[PDB]
């Protein structure tokens, strides 16, 4: 059986995994009490529910997931809210102080004190798997817990588990908007752990969500919870083959094989091309062949980039719904005729289609429309390098003048640390420097 | 869980915290007597931050009142509020002050500093997993300089690790009440230095020109000026008490509001202000309440920003209110006003928003600034003090009561040190 | 046939008994009065395992309850429950025990077994085919202690050949509540060496940490962990009352627990243990309730396991199971965990698979381990011992009643050597 692990860690981790919870709630058709309703007398793993939920007995439905944070406060929202018996109530961790935008504190400091205690409840999730297929870690690169303590976790994973995918689902540090002022160093001390210990990371940020609200959308005004009905129907197209039937089913494991050209060179954003308001949602075309040709586009990229800037190396397409393919393969003859799509000079044969019968769910009271077809189109290009050159000058700026360096220090990690991990990051960046250019002869 | 004790210090100490526990307990519908009247099930989960619940559900605040004078106690205990609090925490001597610092820190006040840390022990031992401290006191006065300093000094002996702030109240040269308030105020701006974590210096002038200018007050008392800092006080440790979309503790701000230890002394600032008449004229919004916030006239810090450099600023918003508006707003200010900033910080902004407004309107926040323009307090309180010292005037009640004159010259060159200090991080790229 | 006669001594011997003979006589639909209120024709096949049947269908226990003091007593017979024993086996002194193990022993025990014994063979003499007994006592009390000692060392003379096993509760350092419970424990563990078949050590701490933990409770009393141990004790004796698929008595325990003589001490441990609530989320299974015989959270010894190794293993289950999945769980943990175990043991499980859960749920199990860890209880009783023993304090209440010294100093080298006992059997391959 095809299970996955879910971890949600920080206020950032856990606040998706409500948007994404509340999902695949609707995808299964399970209530929020963990109940699939009298209407279901078909296949419970046929249509595979068994790969986020492990059906306890007498029909109820409760994840393979963890909620951890080192503050109470985040998760006592999910106690009570409306979800306060969907989970169950040892995957519920909290501690007392959070680690307080302070990569010392999650790592070594607060860090280390439930660390066993959520590993326990890894193993008491991993024994009650069949088929293990991985992990998917929730955060964000600028909270305490998000960055510490995510780091200290992934090692921990890396070496009880090994074999196995690990997912990150990050948020990046936006360029302009901030909200903590050390952002850059929490997101130089997860550099680390991100490169070395994940498999395949994700990185999203706040204004380039705000752009497809706005624009594609015409949501006037964003919250957090808009943006994550949005995160979380990426990661529902991501993991969708794995739980329903389709022609050119995609594993987790067939990404990275499809994906990944490189040891480190694992960080593909992803996009969505129908992103539609309900009143734009007529005046549709909305065929296969204008949503693959809308993930191509520059302004409805996931991240604060432009494809113009970089070459693709690969993509990665991931389709739902009412699907004919060889629609695709005619939208792929002209994405590989267009000369503003740079692929690499290496790559030759451009990328992976993937399609899936089981159309989307329109979240109630959320912000898409319903839709007939969807697409995720996973994509490494060397676009992501100018998203890392914008932050790196904010840590150089601050670590110039050792701004910050007095709280760090006092809780567990050194000032060499920081310059270790400045040299890390900027080699990734001189490998998609390098990994850009083709070879002549 | 995250409970803050609150050690309200002199007479000034007594009258905010008087006030302060006016708004708190409106904030989670405590009675008077101190039994519980709210509706909404938000006012108890996080009671415990400030409020010991205690038999039969009273619900007694975690306060520590001192004094070296009965009056302000007895006061306390015949008003409106007297029976909130525990009668074993109006700890008072009988021999006053003297508005004299020698007098409440070296004699008069570590007689009294045993019988009032044996309370702090009763709090803290009673707590679950304390987070911080509070003074209310006056830099200025003798209990509340004195005496708060000496408390400050003796509570990082017993818990080196908890967020220690205070709300000083600091002298403005424009309005004078006290003829050695420079003597006073040296000595404790020595002790805030090495002693604290965060310092939220306010005056007197700054509060009067928010009831004249802003407000529209006709004739302000010491009874109108803390009505307004105990609404940001109230606003401070919001996140801890309320649930937000962005959290933010004690521990939060300070950690990102202080680049260098040392440079702890923040300028508060509150939005809105209007006058009652003219609240049905202001549209009531975000880039509203923004303007206000990085106006110079509704700083309760009598400085012009103008004078320097935010090195950070802190944001701290209360209400339904969007991200958007909140991320753009933030983001608007620190591209036009670039100048204004320090510009070796990116991202000078933190913002926090809460959930849960004032009880009367939608949508308030919170300016908590880190100025290089506060190096204009310390210098026009070091001009008084080097006028007076030079004659060594009113140096008989200092020397008398076991102080020294090298006390003095050492304490007024850490205060001068701390000019040196803004202003090199003001200036220098 | 295979009578179990019960000896309940002492104060906390006659709580924990009373609430055990509250789950057998539900087990077997006995009402309060002692007539029957069953249904199923299980419940009375068996019943005369504990119950002699009386003129006219009622069903008076066979247990024996002993007592210096009357308190204990009168309380039991005033109680729900009183009504159920026979008034000829409330056998009781008048004057206290002392929490002294001599006074228990030898002076005011001594006049009393006489009373006693004659009660032990009104028992023996009506039984078909006895089995076994059983005391309910305490190390660290007077008369489960001392008074235990003497009825078991007199009961070998007389039925020399009978299981005659306890459920003896063990101090823990981490709770006390009586000063010379080492000298009460010392004096003891030398007499359950040479006189007992099995031996449940059973701690204070391990059942608070049962009830924090797993079962999510609030405020513990004695009334909520002997709650917990009758159901172990319940577990014990199931399929000598109930029909199984495998069928174990006391004996059969007893053969293939024990490699060696006088290695008798047990530790048990109950599954399944849920809050309420946190009932319907987990699915009940044998893997499930494997995983929880087998973590040291749920042992009611206060040790680890995983500072020693188990010798052997009893998996006692209570259901209508599989017997793949018991043959296959028990395989899987000494491969797994092949360093947890003694090498020199293949198969260091037993299994036993009864067909009758408790009376609410389906599927428990009751583990019962011989574990090296236990000399992990010993020595911290051995070093408290060794450390009032080198003043000799509180010596005069015990020579004063017919002990002296040379009984301590042989009593402390036989609960030393048998640390040099579980030592050799954890290593040396
Ligand atoms: C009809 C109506 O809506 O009345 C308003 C009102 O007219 C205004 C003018 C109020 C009023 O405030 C003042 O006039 C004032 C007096 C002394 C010090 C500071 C201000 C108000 O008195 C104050 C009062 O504030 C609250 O209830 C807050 O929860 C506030 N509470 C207190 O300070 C407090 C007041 C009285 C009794 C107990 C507590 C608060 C703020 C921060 C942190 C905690 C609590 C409100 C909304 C009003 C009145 C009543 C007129 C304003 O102030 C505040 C802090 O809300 C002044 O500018 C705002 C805008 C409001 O619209
Ligand atoms: C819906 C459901 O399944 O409810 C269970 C239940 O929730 C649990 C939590 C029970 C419950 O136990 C307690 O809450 C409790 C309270 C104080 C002290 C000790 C226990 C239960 O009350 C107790 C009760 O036990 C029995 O009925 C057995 O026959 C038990 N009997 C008694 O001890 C007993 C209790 C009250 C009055 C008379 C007798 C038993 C167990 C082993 C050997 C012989 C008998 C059970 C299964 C339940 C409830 C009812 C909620 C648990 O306890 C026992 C001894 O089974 C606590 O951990 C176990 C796991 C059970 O699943
Ligand atoms: N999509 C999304 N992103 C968030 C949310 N909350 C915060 N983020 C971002 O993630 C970072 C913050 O992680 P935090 O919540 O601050 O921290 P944490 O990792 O939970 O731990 P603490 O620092 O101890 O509070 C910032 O840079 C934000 O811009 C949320 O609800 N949704
Ligand atoms: N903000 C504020 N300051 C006060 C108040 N009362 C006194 N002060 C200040 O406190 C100092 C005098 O100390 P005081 O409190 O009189 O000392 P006491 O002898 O302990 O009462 C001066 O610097 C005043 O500006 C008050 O009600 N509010
Ligand atoms: N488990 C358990 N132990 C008990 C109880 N009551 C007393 N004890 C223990 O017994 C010892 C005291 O012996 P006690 O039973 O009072 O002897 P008495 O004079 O014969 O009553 C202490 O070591 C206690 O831990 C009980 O109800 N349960
Ligand atoms: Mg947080």
């Amino acid at each position: 059986m095809r299970e996955c692990i879910s971890i949600h860690v920080g206020q950032a981790g856990v606040q998706i995994g409500n948007a994404c919870w509340e999902l695949y709630c609707l995808e299964h058709g399970i209530q929020p009490d963990g109940q699939m309703p009298s209407d279901k007398t078909i296949g419970g793993g046929d249509d595979s529910f068994n790969t986020f939920f492990s059906e306890t007995g007498a029909g109820k439905h409760v994840p393979r997931a963890v909620f951890v944070d080192l503050e109470p406060t985040v998760i006592d929202e999910v106690r009570t809210g409306t979800y306060r018996q969907l989970f169950h109530p040892e995957q519920l961790i909290t501690g007392k102080e959070d680690a307080a935008n302070n990569y010392a504190r999650g790592h070594y400091t607060i860090g280390k004190e439930i660390i066993d205690l959520v590993l326990d409840r890894i193993r008491k999730l991993a024994d009650q798997c069949t088929g293990l297929q991985g992990f998917l870690v929730f955060h964000s690169f600028g909270g305490g817990t998000g960055s510490g303590f995510t780091s200290l976790l992934m090692e921990r994973l890396s070496v009880d588990y090994g074999k196995k995918s690990k997912l990150e689902f990050s948020i990046y540090p936006a360029p302009q908007v901030s909200t903590a002022v050390v952002e850059p160093y929490n997101s130089i001390l997860t550099t680390h752990t991100t490169l070395e210990h994940s498999d395949c990371a994700f990185m999203v940020d706040n204004e380039a969500i705000y752009d497809i609200c706005r624009r594609n959308l015409d949501i006037e005004r964003p919250t957090y919870t808009n943006l994550n009905r949005l995160i979380s129907q990426i990661v529902s197209s991501i993991t969708a083959s794995l739980r329903f039937d389709g022609a050119l089913n995609v594993d987790l494991t067939e990404f990275q094989t499809n994906l990944v050209p490189y040891p480190r060179i694992h960080f593909p954003l992803a996009t969505y091309a129908p992103v539609i308001s309900a009143e734009k949602a007529y005046h549709e075309q909305l065929s296969v062949a204008e949503i693959t040709n809308a993930c191509f586009e520059p302004a409805n990229q996931m991240v604060k980039c432009d494809p113009r800037h970089g070459k693709y190396m690969a993509c990665c397409l991931l389709y739902r719904g009412d699907v004919v393919p060889k629609d695709v393969n005619a939208a792929i003859a002209t994405i590989k005729t267009k000369r503003s799509i740079q692929f690499v000079d290496w790559c030759p044969t451009g990328f992976k289609v993937g399609i899936n019968y089981q159309p989307p769910t329109v979240v109630p009271g959320g912000d898409l429309a319903k839709v007939q077809r969807a697409v995720c189109m996973l994509s490494n290009t060397t676009a992501i390098a100018e998203a890392w050159a914008r932050l790196d000058h904010k840590f150089d700026l601050m670590y110039a003048k050792r701004a910050f360096v007095h709280w760090y220090v006092g809780e567990g990690m050194e000032e060499g640390e920081f310059s270790e991990a400045r040299e890390d990051m900027a080699a990734l960046e001189k490998d998609y420097e390098e990994v850009g250019v083709d070879s002549v002869e | 869980m995250r409970e803050i004790v609150h050690i309200q210090a002199g007479q000034c100490g007594n009258q905010i915290g008087a006030k302060f526990w006016e708004v708190i307990s409106d904030e989670h519908g405590i009675d008077p007597t101190g039994s519980y009247h709210g509706d909404s099930d938000l006012q108890l989960e996080r009671i415990n931050v400030y409020y010991n619940e205690a038999t039969g559900n009273k619900y007694v605040p975690r306060a520590i009142l001192v004094d070296l004078e009965p009056g302000t106690m007895d006061s306390v205990r015949s008003g409106p509020f007297g029976q909130i609090f525990r009668p074993d925490n109006f700890v008072f001597g009988q021999s006053g002050a003297g508005n004299n610092w020698a007098k409440g820190h070296y004699t008069e006040g570590a007689e009294l500093v045993d019988s009032v840390l044996d309370v702090v022990r009763k709090e803290s031992e009673s707590c679950d997993c304390l987070q911080g401290f509070q003074l209310t006191h006056s830099l200025g006065g003798g209990t509340g300089s004195g005496m708060g300093t000496l408390l400050i000094s003796k509570i990082r002996e017993e818990y080196p690790d908890r967020i220690m702030n205070t709300f000083s109240v600091m002298p403005s040269p424009k309005v004078s009440d006290t003829v050695v308030e420079p003597y006073n105020a040296t000595l404790s701006v020595h002790q805030l230095v090495e002693n604290t974590d965060e310092t939220y210096c306010i005056d007197n002038e700054a509060l009067y020109d928010i009831c004249f200018r802003t407000l529209k007050l006709t004739t302000p008392t010491y009874g109108d000026l803390n009505h307004l800092v105990s609404a940001t006080m109230s606003g401070v440790t919001t996140c801890l008490r309320f649930p937000g979309q962005l959290n933010a503790d004690l521990r939060k701000l300070a950690v990102n509001m202080v680049p260098f230890p040392r440079l702890h002394f923040f300028m508060p600032g509150f939005a809105p202000l209007t006058s009652r008449g003219s609240q049905q004229y202001r549209a009531l919004t975000v880039p509203e309440l923004t303007q206000q916030m990085f106006d110079s006239k509704n700083m309760m810090a009598a400085c012009d920003p103008r004078h320097g450099r935010y090195l950070t600023v802190a944001a701290i918003f209360r209400g339904r209110m969007s991200m958007k508006e909140v991320d753009e707003q933030m983001l608007n200010v620190q591209n036009k006003n670039s100048s204004y900033f320090v510009e070796w910080i990116p991202n000078n902004v933190k913002t926090a928003v809460c959930d849960i407004p004032p009880r009367g309107l939608k949508m308030s926040a919170t300016f908590i600034g880190n100025s290089t323009a506060i190096q204009e307090l310390f210098k026009r309180i070091s001009e008084q003090f080097t006028a007076m010292f030079r004659r060594k005037a009113f140096l008989h009640w200092y020397t008398g009561e076991g102080m020294d004159e090298m006390e003095f010259t050492e304490a007024e060159s850490n205060m001068n040190d701390l000019v040196s200090e803004y202003q090199q991080y003001q200036d220098a790229t």
